[PDB]
RNA sequence: UCCCCCGUGCCCAUAGCGGCGUGGAACCACCCGUUCCCAUUCCGAACACGGAAGUGAAACGCGCCAGCGCCGAUGGUACUGGGCGGGCGACCGCCUGGGAGAGUAGGUCGGUGCGGGGG
RNA sequence: UCGCCUCCUAAAAGGUAACGGAGGCGCCCAAAGGUCCCCUCAGGCGGGACGGAAAUCCGCCGGAGAGCGCAAGGGUAGAAGGGGGCCUGACUGCGAGGCCUGCAAGCCGAGCAGGGGCGAAAGCCGGGCCUAGUGAACCGGUGGUCCCGUGUGGAAGGGC
RNA sequence: AGAGCACUGAUAGGGCUAGGGGGCCCACCAGCCUACCAAACCCUGUCAAACUCCGAAGGGUCCCAGGUGGAGCCUGGGAG
């Protein structure tokens, strides 16, 4: 069902683990070995607005402005049982862009 | 478009009399109807070429959208299903699509079959499956003549929301499903 | 059967496994000392005991030979003995419960398993019942 | 599209008329009326 | 059945092969060579 | 005394050194292998890994360690470090 | 520090199957529509976008049962290192270490770490 | 019968013999190769125009009993199994460290540079799920190569 | 080894039951009983080198410690 989860843990660390439901979307980046969380970036556990897709982007440029005072560079990402189309790619093209 | 008469139908008069006579909590326990697929049982016009693929062309005007063609798998070589890709025409159809079929279900495509005592009251699996089948073709209005070879029968299967055995039988009674009783 | 050929041997180890009780029976016959039974030593005590007592009884056989025999024909040495000349056998150890039987009193089953047992190239004992049910 | 859409009109029953429609050939004459009555309707023998 | 194949406008070799039989009678692909950088394959 | 001659039951295969290669708390180097076998009966874990034929071949210098994941199977791993 | 929900990770069936009740404030799912990105070897079934008419029925999480399933001792036994003995024979016995399998009582409708939201 | 592959005999590291018990190979795949993505069986029950114990369909049950080219074994749906797209990494130059082992061999392999394929990226690609499908050396053909080339310059032959 | 039947196959008895055997409905072509042969499944009790849901004593390998033994290691000469 998930694949991807295991395709990363054989490279590196850093998982980011990206859900979406139907009216929400929050991607933490959570790092196993320790298995521990770090960046729990959300929307609909933030505050922001409900436009999805254009909302999505946003969040992804919070864990950039979060994390990159935290020791952080490296991506690792971590697409769901989804498909990197709608808000997966924004959600994602804001994070470098961050 | 999106309004059509067993649409409102359904809806405006089959849900209301299901509930009075069984009793329903929820909203989502009465019998919606999620989807209805077709099968051709086939393996005839496997062998040559001139007709095989015309059993197509038609089963979009009874639905609108063109069919699938699908194969099999296992070695059966009682008649030149050699190794596995075969011949398997079917459809699924859904929202309007599934309800115009319905619309001209239970109401051209009916009184022109041989002896027409209604539907099969007997041929029930418990969960809403009931299933019949369909000889001739010229019962559907489309289906004409002028433009046809011989015989292509099929048969259709129906899927329901529904619990009992008993149950779907209702639903089948206000939407145009006579049986013998 | 079906099985396939032909099987090695098995040194009869540990008398041991090889063993039962009396079940759906009233009285039985036991085993003293290994061997090879045959299926033609069961038949020939399998009528003997019908042929005691004619109209009457049940006889429950416990053991079923699944065993290859082996033998070659005056020949030298090459390949496996097809064999099978004399057929199968079974593997027998003591404790065993070979026979056992039902539905006459003993003085006319005393004897019946006294019979059979002689048709044995090894020692047995008839088994009384002993509620002893595990 | 990729097929014929669905062009709604007129599905001529015999005995007087249904709209509905949809299906592809509009102006589709049918004989029985099929619904419409004609026959195992109400009952009628 | 055995194959090899040459390059383009400069003929190298490489090592592979063709199968026939299996309808594939013309046979040409990209490869890497040792002379010049990456460029097309043939045959014969 | 002369008789028949033959059958068919002579052939055989030779060896193939089916083996674990290291074990639990030996050190190994670079490259080293670990597991060769049939299959994937032991899975490649931390700096372990394989190629073609399921042999398990320590990535990076340490020790060699065994945790049974019941079910996921069973998994070498390489304790770097010291 | 604790309880619920959501994402997730570990220990790997004392988590599973089946049945029974609950949960809808937020949570998530069902659900409305396919105009645009995307898509079905037919089909918005699924992937996907836009979203608030309806609901917790489904699916899902939480509590109870023990029917199946699983876990399962102690005890004793088979077996076996190692030393030794008996029978020509198939085989058996003694001592010192190790100690099963299955069967019994019993247990079990999971445990736990991180983050986030709501209590 | 002679070489190679799978199970037992192989007595729980490897290995083990017998004209012991049972079976295979001397092929193959431009897709059966790699990358990204979608999907997950056999069987059973019950309904279904053909056919009919067994044709494509549908609801439920269904954890592997199907499939993975061919013998067998190990493995495996948390894919290596079934579809689609883009590709040629069945690259070149190397190659630490190791399994097996008398020699010769055989086998796995991270790491770098040149250049490229796929993918948004992490990453993967030095043939195929694997274990069989092969032949030292001598001699000779074909294509390149800053080479040697007999007093010298070409040429002839040789060499890589 | 052992033991077990959860996979592979083998088996005695009983049971319920797909199929067929006797007997009527004597034929729409189905049906009921059955000291009959019989598989699916269950209980009773089992068989196995190429069966294992389990599983030893022992066996091999690395670390630590005792261990100085004609131990072990390396190079070379010689053999059998
Ligand atoms: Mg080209
Ligand atoms: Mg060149
Ligand atoms: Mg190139
Ligand atoms: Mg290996
Ligand atoms: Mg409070
Ligand atoms: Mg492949
Ligand atoms: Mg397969
Ligand atoms: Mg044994
Ligand atoms: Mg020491």
């Amino acid at each position: 069902k998930f694949r991807v989860r295991n395709r990363i843990k054989r490279t590196g660390r850093l998982r980011l683990s990206v859900f979406r439901s139907l009216k929400h979307i929050y991607a933490q980046i959570i790092d196993d070995e320790k298995g521990v969380t770090l960046v729990s970036a959300s929307s609909l556990a933030l505050k922001l607005k409900g436009n999805k897709t254009e909302v999505a982007r946003q969040v992804g440029r919070a864990l950039a402005e979060k994390a990159l005072a935290l020791g952080i560079k490296q991506v690792a990402f971590d697409r769901g049982p989804y498909k990197y189309h709608g808000r997966v790619k924004a959600l994602a093209e804001g994070a470098r862009e961050g | 478009p999106l309004d059509l008469a067993l649409k409102r139908k359904y809806y405006e008069e089959v849900r209301p009399e299901l509930i009075r006579r069984f009793g329903y909590q929820n909203v989502w326990e009465v019998p919606r109807l999620e989807k209805v697929v077709i099968n051709q049982g086939l393996g005839e016009a496997k062998e040559d070429a001139r007709i095989l693929e015309k059993a197509a062309q038609e089963l979009a005007l009874i639905t609108g959208q063109k069919p699938a063609v699908t194969r099999a798998k296992k070695s059966i070589s009682n008649f030149k299903l050699r190794k596995g890709m075969p011949i398997g025409l079917r459809v699924t159809l859904r929202r309007d699509r599934m309800w115009i079929f319905l619309e001209k279900l239970l109401n051209v495509a009916l009184p022109r079959i041989r002896d027409f005592r209604g539907l099969n009251p007997n041929s029930f699996d418990g969960r809403g499956n009931y299933n019949l089948g369909l000889r001739e073709q010229l019962i559907f209005p489309e289906i004409t003549y002028d433009m046809v070879d011989a015989l292509r029968g099929m048969d259709i299967a129906v899927v329901t929301t529904a619990e009992t055995d008993e149950e779907a039988r209702a639903l089948l009674e206000l939407l145009g499903f006579p049986f013998r009783k | 059967r079906m099985k396939y050929r032909k099987q090695q041997r098995g040194r009869l180890k540990g008398a041991t496994k090889g063993g039962d009780y009396v079940a759906f029976g009233d009285f039985g016959l036991v085993a003293l000392e290994p061997a090879w039974i045959t299926a033609q030593q069961i038949e020939a005590a399998r009528v003997a005991m019908v042929r005691h007592f004619r109209r009457g009884g049940k006889i429950f056989i416990r053991i079923f030979p699944d065993k290859p025999y082996t033998k070659k024909p005056l020949e030298v040495r090459m390949g496996k003995g097809k064999g099978n000349v004399e057929g199968y056998v079974a593997v027998v150890k003591p404790g065993r419960v070979m026979f056992e039987v039902a539905g006459v009193t003993e003085e006319q089953a005393m004897e019946a398993l006294r019979i059979a047992g002689h048709k044995l190239p090894i020692k047995t004992k008839i088994v009384r019942r002993d509620a002893y049910d595990e | 599209g990729i097929h014929p859409k669905l062009v709604p009109a007129r599905i001529i029953c015999g005995c007087g008329n249904v709209i509905e429609t949809y299906s592809t050939k509009p102006e589709i004459y049918v004989e029985v009326c099929s619904k419409c009555h004609p026959f195992y309707t109400g009952q009628q023998r | 059945l055995l194959l090899e194949c040459t390059e383009c406008k400069r003929r190298n070799y490489a090592t592979e092969k063709n199968k026939r039989n299996t309808p594939n009678k013309l046979e040409l692909r990209k490869y890497c060579p040792w002379c010049r950088k990456h460029t097309v394959h043939r045959e014969v | 005394k002369k008789g028949l001659g033959s059958t068919r039951n002579g052939r055989d295969s030779q060896a193939k050194r089916l083996g674990v290669k290291r074990y639990e708390g030996q050190v190994v180097r670079a490259g080293n292998i670990l597991v060769r076998q049939r299959g994937t009966r032991f899975k490649p874990g931390k700096n372990v890994g394989m190629g073609r034929d399921f042999t398990l071949f320590a990535l990076v210098d340490g020790v060699v360690e065994f945790q049974d994941r019941g079910r996921l199977g069973r998994y070498v791993h390489v304790r770097p470090l010291a």
